[PDB]
This record gives C-alpha cells, structure tokens and sequence, in this order.
C-alpha cells in the first residue's frame, strides 16, 4: 500500500 | 525469514516534448506486485502478481489516486529542481525515489527507509532515526527546511512504522504460498579443458529465491578471487534468479578446487567438487 | 549529470535445447540515464514480439531491465542482442552463446 504523503522538493 | 516491501519511482524530463515519463514499481521481497507507467493505457495501478488481484475496487482506486499524487509531486520536483540548479530547458533530467519497511522473522517492525535521487545522486534521505533528514548539498538544505517545517518526517515515519508493516503482513498472509517460500539453488559444476596445462570451472546456481545469493571459489580452503569469473545475479524470467562463477585451474589440480553455495533456502553453505 | 554504460547478459530462460521451446533474455542493468534501446536479433534481424519488465533501479540508483522474447532454439539459428545508450559511441551487439 502506497504512503499517502509526499511533499515537493 | 525476515521481509520487506519497497516502491520505486522514476521520473524522467523531456526537453520540448511535453509531460514527463513516470513509473511505479511495487515489491514484496524480490516479487513485483504492482506497477504504473504513465506512457500505458490504463492510467491507472496495474496488479502483477495473482495474490494482489484479491483486492476490490477500494483499493484499486485509491492506490490510483495516490500513484497519481506521486506523479504530480513529481512532476513539479524536477520544474523546482531545474530552477534550484539553474540548468537550461534543453536537457533530460531524472528523479528517483526509494521508500519501504523491513520486518523480521516474527513480522515485527525492524527498519524502515526513504531515499531521494536526483541525476543518479543522492539529493536527501531519512536517517535510521526516522526523525531527521541528510542533504547533500546547499540547494538539497532548502528542501531539508522545508520538509521540517511540514513535519514530514512524523507522517511518514507514522506510514513506516505503522501502515507499510501492517500491508506487508497482509500481503505475506494473502500471497504465502509463493512469497513465504525459499527456493534452495540447483546447483551443479562444469569442467571445460581449455588446454593440456589448463581448464574452467564453473559453478552453477539456477531456479532460487530470493535473488540474495554468494557464490565463492576456494582453493585449499583459501579464498580465491586471483582468477575467477563472477556474473552478476540476474532473473530468469518465471520468478526466479540465476548466477554463475567460474575459475581457471592448472589440469590435474581440480580436486583442490571447492565452489561454496550461501543462500536462505539452504540449511547449511553447500560444497561443490569437480568429481569426473 | 552521472553517466553510467549497461552491462549486458544474453542468456535462456532454461538449459538450451534444440527444438525444445524456452525462452531468450537480454539482462541489461548499471545504467544511467534510463534511455536505453534493446533489440534481440536472430541471423541479423530484429524480433518484433519482445516482452520487457518496468524499469527498477539498484542501491546506487542504476537502472536495469530484462528484455525477453520466445524461441525455439535450433542448429543453424543465431541470436544475439543489440543495446544503444548515450555512453556508447554505436550500438553494442552481444552474441548468445549457449552455454551461458
């Protein structure tokens, strides 16, 4: 299951 | 035996030719589960393996609306990434992400990680802690500020600790009788003469899982990289890796020559000889 | 900007033999940028019906692929795999050899 969490550089 | 589930993303550039390439890869182990890849027709997140193929609806449409989410961070990263390093519009760039949980032999958490790349470097990666972040240059300290400021380490940490083990126990559950099993080598050794004075020995193993293998040539019980010949592990195409190592020996001396065979699906190192 | 040029293994799926059907693999991998075309050949000309894995990547962030198409191997039949990337001043092609 995927992390719903990623945030831009 | 201790396991682990680990994504992979990549995403691509290019230069006067529009949106961006990206793909999404998912492992249990050394088994591909899911994938997605934005040049496909589906535009949504494929299953790979029979096991996954069990989930509903539910779950196929949220893990498309957060692989969707990916891309799109993505997709602004390497705009920001080309401003950060003021590089023209006119070459492909690349980033690549790496993020998952080990657990071991009783299905307890035991490490968890995230790695970002870009151009084949490392840009920033969570430590061991999971509290705190490396960067590895000025423009990498930015993005460094910046991701503490949202606390992302925490959530993500949340993810690792928590969902990513929780998933990957369901998986071992649901998939077990082809992710919870070991396939010992198949071994056997060839002898090619090769002159009067000479010969090649190689050491075979085939049909194993997972991919982890070490393959050491000895020689009176003496480590022996003087001369031999070592392929990388690669994957026969069914499920399961393949590798071979080969030495050059003097004729008559075969006998002094021994092949060791570590692998997770053995009860103990296997010796080979060359017997005629 | 890190350039890395491919390693190559053309190799079977199962132990080769004649007339027996199997399957032909064309493992690239240590690469970087991903950009890479592969063809498999046999006597010369380019295999249409070729399947590749989605691309991964390794610890120090290479890229690798596996390229595979099905064949029946015979006597007369050479194959050999074709590999162009930007490290490499023209394409490198790869024999099968038997055995390996």
């Amino acid at each position: 299951l995927l992390w719903n969490g990623p945030i831009a550089v | 035996g201790s396991h682990s589930m680990r994504y992979f993303f990549t995403s691509v550039s290019r230069p006067g030719r529009g949106e961006p390439r990206f793909i999404a890869v998912g492992y249990v182990d050394d088994t591909q589960f899911v994938r997605f890849d934005s040049d496909a027709a589906s535009q949504r997140m494929e299953p790979r393996a029979p096991w996954i193929e069990q989930e509903g609806p539910e779950y196929w449409d949220g893990e498309t609306r957060k692989v969707k989410a990916h891309s799109q961070t993505h997709r602004v990263d390497l705009g920001t990434l080309r401003g950060y390093y003021n590089q023209s519009e006119a070459g492909s760039h690349t980033v690549q992400r790496m993020y998952g949980c080990d657990v071991g032999s009783d299905w307890r958490f035991l490490r968890g990680y995230h790695q970002y790349a870009y151009d084949g470097k490392d840009y920033i990666a969570l430590k061991e802690d999971l509290r705190s972040w490396t960067a590895a240059d000025m423009a990498a300290q930015t993005t460094k500020h910046k991701w503490e400021a949202a606390h992302v380490a925490e959530q993500l940490r949340a993810y690792l600790e928590g969902t990513c083990v929780e998933w990957l126990r369901r998986y071992l559950e649901n998939g077990k009788e082809t992710l919870q099993r070991t396939d010992a080598p198949k071994t056997h050794m060839t002898h090619h003469a090769v002159s009067d004075h000479e010969a090649t020995l190689r050491c075979w193993a085939l049909s194993f899982y997972p991919a982890e293998i070490t393959l050491t040539w000895q020689r009176d019980g003496e480590d022996q990289t003087q001369d031999t010949e070592l392929v990388e592990t690669r994957p026969a195409g069914d499920g399961t890796f393949q590798k071979w190592a080969a030495v050059v020996v003097p004729s008559g001396q075969e006998q002094r020559y021994t092949c060791h065979v570590q692998h997770e699906g053995l009860p103990k190192p296997l010796t080979l000889r060359w017997e005629p | 900007m890190i350039q890395r040029t491919p390693k190559i293994q053309v190799y079977s799926r199962h132990p080769a033999e004649n007339g027996k059907s199997n399957f032909l693999n064309c493992y690239v991998s240590g690469f970087h940028p991903s950009d890479i075309e592969v063809d498999l050949l046999k006597n010369g000309e380019r295999i249409e019906k070729v399947e590749h894995s989605d691309l991964s990547f390794s610890k120090d962030w290479s890229f690798y692929l596996l390229y595979y198409t099905e064949f029946t191997p015979t006597e007369k039949d050479e194959y050999a795999c074709r590999v162009n990337h930007v490290t490499l001043s023209q394409p490198k092609i790869v024999k099968w050899d038997r055995d390996m």
